[PDB]
């Protein structure tokens, strides 16, 4: 009866009940195969770890994501994810409750058919719906107007969007997002020396990013601080004992958010292209995307980014009117939560994709459901 | 009958293991060579559709994904006679990687898995996709013998050197 | 029906049915000729004592060893001994029972290829296998995970492995081991006088070496009791009747497995190709296998040793985390006991290597199992 | 007036003048310490051999290199070499000329930052420059564009460059060297028997290496030409006198550049990792890339590493267009020759770093030049 | 007064030479030893810059590497009286030991340098740098006697045996 809701997260696999309010599993998005002997007898079975179970296992696998820049690439693994969700760890029956994938903008469009076509014709759930990314965080807002920077594992994302309307030629997109930005810590840990290199590695690269990596509210003059290196450095205790320190490295990695050249990218930062896409939008509507904008994926989860896009946006907008930064405190989940919201709504229900309109269709059909 | 179809580069590169995790008692080859050309002969999206869909269509009761479909695909292997209309489907899939744009590539790999693992270890008396699915990547079919040899025993010289 | 293990010791051949908890028989690995006279005339024959009757006549005889460092050196020899083995001493018909051998990690090939070759050709048992020494050991242990430092007569080796997978290119190994002990004892004695000269001499040195000798817990500061000698010194009866006394030599003896210079080999201590071992291994596994270190082989029955390795582990491990020694009371045979459950387990009967797929094969076929 | 040239080799310290065309001395960069009684009276002097003298007295020392991994770790020893360097075989005064120190890109900055004040305040050197390796390696192309296959003996490294302008993020770097061919040719030289221990051994295993061993153009095909082993082996006669030979392990070790999982470590080939830098560079780039490929480091004169890598770069890139791989017969001095340019342009004497700057700077001041 | 400061574990075993080698009439045990405390000393790169290049800074006038500068930092330990501001220096350096985190292993592996390769012949006599930096791994100071005595001469039975 009661529907299903799996943000199919580039980092995180996020998923829930309809009608929840916190969601009810969420793991990492990692497959993994082993890579070694298993001289044992027994224990040589399972031969692919997905999820937690490949977390714990990290050190003997070969991790390995489904999804890269928002784009599932190993149809043949995202199977397998898909299957640990339903069976393994939400144990309900795909073939009755209803499901909602969730997908950002400007994907391509064999990321949407596939997704379907092994959606009904591998685990033949009853009706589907895939819904952008960013316009489910407004849900999340309660609010129906605002711009939002969905800045995910995989891919960052802004949506403009007024009461209602969306503006569909001014959804920008960049591919910086924490993979990127995990990639740029493990070239600036080898300058202290801690050369962190295979997969399980990139994964504790993480936990060392997410656990102590802030952004600054002025780059230079905080850098400045690092010159004069008293209280900057905080340090972190790997899983095999030895510690590390990291000073100023712990806040220039995330500036790869705001200055793309970092990483070579060619590109405004996300503080920019974020007002580049309300100079797309039309004259009426910026003033109030400027005094509503959302934060939301897990990458903004870094302390001071908050502080941080107030004060540059500022510093790129007309300075006689005001902006605001609305940063949640479940930002984390918000793509979630307001995908939890809109299954949940009585005037939705004609708004699925069911088998029985799908069987005459094909999977063109999503392309006929909000693009 | 599968033209205008085509796969992108290098797709099968992470799917390959590592040769210490095939040199394992607990590997059973066979349903992670085929994982490797499931995944190596995923059709890129720029071939048009309706190539696209027939052909996984025919991989679907050709190459599944779940370990029950491709151990019940062993049990018509064994009366393949008996089996014609998927027997005969079987040489069109061997026609396509037949003229697979990185047949080397798999090919060099094709056999790796057979020595490294031992997934040729019958030799003429392995079931149908294995022989077949090989000979399409190896053309002559020269597989059966080769990698059992192992050069044991030879000493040109001295005893034990400390 | 049942199997047979028979561990190939190095210095004590191990052997017994499979799901035996105990090994049904242990000798010496000692052939031996006779070097005299011989003026009886009905006492004459016999022209080749093996066992434990080479060990009692031990005074005429010039006592060989058929295994070196783990390698198997005289195969004449080699097959007079498992011919006692298996007529003499197990009185069991070898054509009818699947024997099971084991040998160290690193070996020749040689070592193992006529290993099967002197098996199938000579013996004809029905099915055979070829074991990693301290892989069995974990099934002693009856846990899957941890390294071993399996020291033996002839070699000492670490086998590093998580639960189920092995990594074998941790797999150290050295050659100091309990000859090495042994000679290194005969050096040792020369300086209190007691020049112990050729092979039967060199059996009753390892009679003092494995009823006196303990390891120090720390090295230098009991190398100070040793000057106010007061209390260390022990005495032992030889056979002939008169009796020695050894004061430092005791102790001093078995720390060549920690400074390995004192027999001039350039190496690290076990205590340090321990250590070297699990850096080696990637950094989740470091936690685990910290937490478990199998002691095993007959070399580590010396008292102390666990008290001194979990001391000096420690000395290199970073400190915040916790180390442990797993040292059972049956080390001298837990090779063979986790042999004895190897050959046991049901899910092991495909694992053998029977004669009818040899003889297509030739003697390459073990390393087409478990390498 | 002149400038020294003296490349930091991970195994080799190349040195010389600049504007030479071949480099002064190469001596191997071992220190070594006796091990031994040393009972005569007047050779017990010098404790500390260095260099071609410690080459040649290499059975009674304890052979260690001061640099693993690009990585100079005793600075207590990286002084004894360079003052074997400067004094000892070059005969030059360093106060009077300029030198130009050459690194690794990607090591710690504590490398560099040592390395220059070891520099100054040791060595008292009126101007010094660091230069990236493989940036070197173009000048001795005497063509400014094209990726640079730089494998030394204790790292591999590729710089990814186009004309004038480099690819900072798209330089990638593997620690599989020489070294770690020279490990593994000592593990798999034990399948056969020839148990090489210690650092004596160590290094004529790389005498047996330079000598015979050989990269494959077909792995399997070619390791099926050793099932029927009649060609294939050589015989390698050891500094004592007794003769080896070796089959497969005369190719299989050099095929660690092409599967690191031969040495367990979990990375991409250095085919690979070349095709995955290239994949990183702009799209412009690509198709001047895959055209000017340079072979550069000591560890690329293996026989058939360059109809290895154009057949395995052809399979991974897009084969409507042309590979070349620039390897020219003076790769194992590249790094020097190009480095004796650079040296030479009457445009790089503002480009050094001098003393009169360096004494308010401090060390960092490295970090401000060529990062 | 040299808080922040901190060193990598297990820097010295590649220095402490074999035990055959300080058997030796020609080890100079001295320079070795010091040898030792100067690798084993070397300041971990993760201490920030200006603790750093401050105790190096003092390294450099108390730990030289040239065989000439410990030959001529002997000279003043004669008459350390008439130099105090380097006398005043070394207690600095006997603080940072004493807190040093591998003391006992300095310890146990600092008197295994005294009697296998004679370090501390003088007993009491010795120079005013061995002194206080094996009191400083040493806290007691009790390394004055000990080492000499070797147990000589006890026969508690029979004679020659053969
Ligand atoms: N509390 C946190 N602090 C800092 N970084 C975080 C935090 N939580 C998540 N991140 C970073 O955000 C990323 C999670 O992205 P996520 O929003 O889950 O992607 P997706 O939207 O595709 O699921 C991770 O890479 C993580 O490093
Ligand atoms: N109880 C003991 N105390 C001291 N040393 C022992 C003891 N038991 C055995 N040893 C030593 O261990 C060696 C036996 O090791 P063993 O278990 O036979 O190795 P392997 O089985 O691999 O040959 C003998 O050389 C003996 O000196
Ligand atoms: N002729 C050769 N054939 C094979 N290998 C070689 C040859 N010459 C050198 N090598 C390998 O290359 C290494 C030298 O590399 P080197 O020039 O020192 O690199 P770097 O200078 O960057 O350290 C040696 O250790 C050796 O193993
Ligand atoms: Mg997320
Ligand atoms: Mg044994
Ligand atoms: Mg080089």
């Amino acid at each position: 009866t009661t529907a299903l809701v799996c943000d199919n997260g580039s980092g995180l696999v996020k998923a829930g009940f309809a009608g929840d309010d916190a969601p009810r599993a969420v793991f990492p998005s990692i497959v993994g195969r082993p890579r070694h002997q298993g001289v044992m007898v027994g224990m040589g079975q399972k031969d692919s770890y997905v999820g937690d179970e490949a977390q714990s296992k990290r050190g003997i696998l070969t991790l390995k994501y489904p999804i890269e820049h928002g784009i599932i690439t190993n149809w043949d693994d995202m199977e397998k994810i898909w299957h640990h969700t339903f069976y393994n760890e939400l144990r309900v029956a795909p073939e009755e409750h209803p499901t909602l994938l969730t997908e950002a903008p400007l994907n391509p469009k064999a990321n949407r058919e596939k997704m379907t076509q092994i959606m009904f014709e591998t685990f033949n759930v009853p009706a589907m719906y895939v819904a952008i990314q960013a316009v489910l965080s407004l849900y999340a807002s309660g609010r129906t107007t605002g711009i939002v920077l969905d800045s995910g594992d995989g891919v960052t994302h802004n949506v403009p969007i007024y009461e209602g309307y969306a503006l569909p030629h001014a959804i920008m997109r960049l591919d910086l997002a924490g993979r990127d930005l995990t990639d740029y810590l493990m070239k600036i840990l080898t300058e202290r020396g801690y050369s962190f290199v295979t997969t399980a590695e990139r994964e504790i690269v993480r936990d060392i990013k997410e656990k102590l990596c802030y952004v600054a509210l002025d780059f230079e003059n905080e850098m400045a601080t690092a010159a004069s290196s008293s209280s900057l450095e905080k340090s972190y205790e790997l899983p095999d004992g030895q510690v590390i320190t990291i000073g100023n490295e712990r806040f220039r990695c995330p500036e790869t958010l705001f200055q793309p050249s970092f990483i070579g990218m060619e590109s405004a930062g996300i503080h920019e292209t974020t007002y580049n896409s309300i100079m797309k939008c039309d004259i009426d509507i910026r003033k109030d995307l400027y005094a509503n904008n959302v934060m939301s994926g897990g990458t903004t989860m870094y302390p001071g980014i908050a502080d941080r896009m107030q004060k540059e946006i500022t510093a790129l907008a007309p300075s006689t009117m005001k902006i605001k930064i609305i940063a949640p405190p479940e930002r984390k989940y918000s793509v979630w939560i307001g995908g939890s919201i809109l299954a949940s709504l009585s005037t939705f229900q004609q708004m699925w994709i069911t088998k029985q309109e799908y069987d005459e269709a094909g999977p063109s059909i999503v392309h006929r459901k909000c693009f | 009958p599968f033209s205008g179809l085509k796969f992108k580069q290098n797709s099968f590169l992470s799917t390959v293991p590592s040769v210490t995790n095939m040199h394992s008692m607990h590997f059973d080859a066979r349903e992670t060579f085929l994982g490797v050309i499931r995944k190596a002969l995923e059709p890129d999206t720029s071939t048009p559709f309706p190539v696209r869909r027939a052909f996984d269509g025919l991989r679907a009761e050709i190459l599944p994904n779940d370990t029950i479909k491709s151990a019940a695909l062993k049990a018509q292997c064994s009366d393949i006679d008996k089996h014609p209309e998927l027997k005969a489907k079987m040489e069109t899939l061997k026609e396509v990687i037949t003229h697979h744009p990185q047949k080397e590539k798999l090919a060099e790999i094709a056999l790796q898995f057979a020595r490294e693992a031992g997934l040729t270890r019958l030799k003429g008396e392995t079931d149908y996709v294995l022989s077949n699915v090989l000979d399409g990547l190896i053309g002559d079919g020269s597989w059966r013998a080769g990698p059992a040899y192992e050069s044991y025993l030879n000493k040109p010289g001295v005893d034990r050197v400390i």
